[PDB]
């Protein structure tokens, strides 16, 4: 019931349109860190320690 | 399919819009079938599962 | 090796997202002193874990 048929006449018939969409994301900011003292590295037994 | 594109501007603008400020696209083509051996097309009919 | 006693250590490093993981370094999102420093350990619970 909705072919899009002509006619030898031509005319304005069967008309269509379009649409679109729109995605969206975002980012986020992250981060640790920890402290020490001199005397931690340079007494402590593991010279790997750091 | 033969189609047919007019952009707007000078190639459109006619006694009806002199400022040719619309355009248009438009697709069309012929079509059909003629069956030979009806006979060779086997159809089954059923329901199907949700 | 001769004349080191009887027995042999060795250090183990704790991962730092690990239960296992205990000490008073933590400090929160917020700016706060927190029981745990380890962040989520060991955890799988995306709850807990955001």
């Amino acid at each position: 019931s909705k072919l899009p048929l002509l006619t030898e006449n031509g005319g304005r018939v069967n008309r269509v349109g379009f649409t679109r969409i729109a995605r969206e994301g975002s980012i986020h900011k992250f981060g640790f860190f920890y402290e020490f003292t001199q005397e931690s590295i340079d007494f402590d037994s593991d010279d790997g320690l750091m | 399919f033969t189609v047919m594109t007019k952009m707007p501007g000078k190639e459109t603008a006619d006694r009806n819009d002199p400022y040719g400020e619309t355009g248009f696209s438009s697709i069309k083509w012929y079509y059909g079938i003629l069956v030979k051996r009806p006979e060779r097309l086997a159809l089954i009919k059923t329901v199907a599962p949700l | 090796p001769k004349h080191y006693g009887k027995t042999i250590k060795v250090y183990e490093y704790v991962p730092l997202l690990d239960d296992r993981n205990i000490n008073d370094q933590g400090i929160d999102a917020s700016g706060a002193t927190i029981v745990n420093g380890n962040l989520y350990g060991s955890s799988k619970d995306i709850g807990n874990i955001t």
